[PDB]
């Protein structure tokens, strides 16, 4: 479970043929304000399945190089991630824009998208879920979600929602072969959520723990209703340190910031991808925690994933062992390429 | 002239050797410096740039 190295040809600024790393277990993306860093983020997104439509632009021919103002460098651009596994030869997903269409490769093999997304399922890469990704605002987002949005979330990532439909409509169906009929839609839906949300629960307060450094703080994931959790709120009630226990809702300013940070770090240790992208989660921190939060990502990355973080902050990236930056060369078009460093060379 | 991205960060720690790796990325951006860098994490190399004909040791 390791992304070895991106390889990028003639993708959006990334113009000719340019390798992003290789990546070490903590590695940050940084550079001086421009387009380099976001097209990157793209670049993953687009390797791993994205659509279109979520990658700022109308066609996929625009996202080749100089494509967007008539003066496109190649008929053909794309971008590979090479997937490096202990005991095991590499393997490079790759994918193409060829006469304006996508063209998947495993290996070099020709494959259709469903083969493409399958084999990164096996790897514990969701491409539909984005489960490797942390979206830009993402703690923010789920600092304002309130019990019954916090369930709404839950049943995304468990994919119980989805039988959130039959659910309803065995319900009608009922009011004997009915009630057994119920009485299983009620029991997938219910193994879905719990398996999910327990896992989250028993992590939490850990993470809660590790991200505000002392012991003293503590954490707890409860349904509003423990027989049938999907159909009323989740609870969050936290210990911050120094103050008494009450619901994260109830908390203020850079504690419910980190409250917000170890629900979401925990929904994502399920079923966790092998490797996390953190696009700019530093800008939502204070000089309070924003160097906890660097130093959880650092201990996080030695064992439970790959931490790959664009960030803004030094107190940030300086933790990380390998620096890529992004600069831009002059030319018709923005270019921007990379330079790496390695940090471990050097004391703190 | 040149000068080497790693004899400046020798005697420095992590966050002063990425606080100079930063500012190779910014005076590129501005055109002060051009780079090269031969190979990942090999040096990094600063030659001259179009926007700033003084010399190169001055900038750091």
């Amino acid at each position: 479970g390791f992304l070895k190295l991106i390889e990028i040809e003639n993708f959006k600024s990334y113009k000719g043929r340019q390798i992003i790393g290789p990546f070490q277990r903590f590695t940050a993306i940084i550079g001086p304000n421009g387009s380099g860093k976001s097209n990157l983020m793209d670049a993953i997104s687009f390797v791993l399945g994205e659509k279109t439509s979520n990658l700022r632009v109308k066609t996929l021919r625009d996202l080749i190089h100089g494509a967007p103002v008539g003066k496109p460098a190649a008929n053909r651009a794309f971008v590979s991630m090479v997937y490096s596994e202990e005991g095991a030869e590499d393997r490079t997903f790759a994918r193409v824009i060829v006469g304006g269409s996508s063209e998947y490769k495993i290996n070099n093999k020709v494959v259709q998208l469903h083969e493409y997304s399958e084999e990164l399922e096996k790897l514990g890469i969701l491409i539909k879920a984005r489960n490797f990704l942390v979206f830009q605002g993402a703690v923010e987002s789920i600092a304002m979600k309130n019990p019954k949005e916090r369930t709404a979330l839950f049943e995304e990532i468990s994919r119980s929602g989805e039988l959130a439909q039959e659910y309803d409509k065995r319900k009608k169906e009922m009011v004997k072969k009915a009630k057994q009929a119920f009485e299983q839609i009620k029991k997938e839906r219910f193994d879905r959520f719990n398996a999910c949300f327990e896992s989250v629960a028993t992590n939490i307060d850990e993470i809660y723990k590790a991200l505000s450094r002392n012991s003293s703080a503590q954490a707890f994931l409860g349904p509003e209703n423990p027989e049938e959790p999907y159909l009323d709120g989740i609870n969050y009630n936290c210990v911050a340190p120094g103050k008494r226990f009450r619901p994260m809702d109830n908390l203020s300013g850079g504690e419910k910031t980190v409250a917000a940070l170890a629900l979401l770090f925990a929904i994502h240790s399920y079923k966790p991808a092998p490797f996390f992208v953190l696009d700019e989660i530093d800008a939502a921190l204070d000089n309070t925690n924003i160097g906890k939060v660097a130093n959880y990502i650092k201990e996080q990355s030695t064992c439970n994933f790959q931490a790959i973080v664009i960030s803004l902050k030094e107190e940030f990236y300086t933790k990380a062992e390998s620096l890529i930056g992004v600069y831009p060369e002059q030319g018709d078009c923005v270019i921007s390429k990379v330079l790496t460093f390695d940090l471990t060379k050097y004391p703190d | 002239e040149s000068i080497s991205l790693l004899e400046l960060c020798r005697n420095t720690n992590r966050k002063q050797a990425a606080a100079k790796f930063y500012s190779f990325l910014v005076l590129k951006k501005q055109q002060a410096i051009e780079l090269t860098q031969e190979e990942p994490y090999s040096d990094i190399i600063a030659t001259p740039g179009p926007r700033f004909h003084g010399s190169l040791e001055v900038l750091f």
